[PDB]
């Protein structure tokens, strides 16, 4: 997981005012990664592979 | 590493113990010959 963002919550009001807003609230997000592969081959000859 | 692309001192040949000779060396007459003794340069007879 990660966190985008927080938003934004709760403001100053004039008291005279009877009720509140809502705000615009924060983000989260799904990730997610990958495994990569390495390889190779390679090969002799026995009998030189053997004498040298 | 193919013995066909390295150099030749990665391998060391093996040491046989023979040797070939075709000399030769005729027979001699030399026993058939009269034998004299000196201990000079010159002689008389």
């Amino acid at each position: 997981m990660k966190i985008a963002d927080y938003g934004q919550l709760g403001e100053y009001t004039c008291d005279a005012k009877c009720d509140a807003e809502f705000g615009e609230p924060g983000n989260i997000r799904h990730l997610e990664g990958k495994t990569y592969d390495y390889r190779g081959v390679f090969c002799f000859n026995r009998k030189n592979l053997q004498e040298a | 590493f193919e013995a066909s692309t390295i150099g030749p001192a990665f391998f060391t040949p093996q040491v046989l113990a023979l040797e070939v000779d075709c000399n030769i060396e005729c027979a001699s007459l030399l026993d058939l010959y009269g034998q004299i003794e000196v201990s000079r340069s010159t002689f008389t007879y």
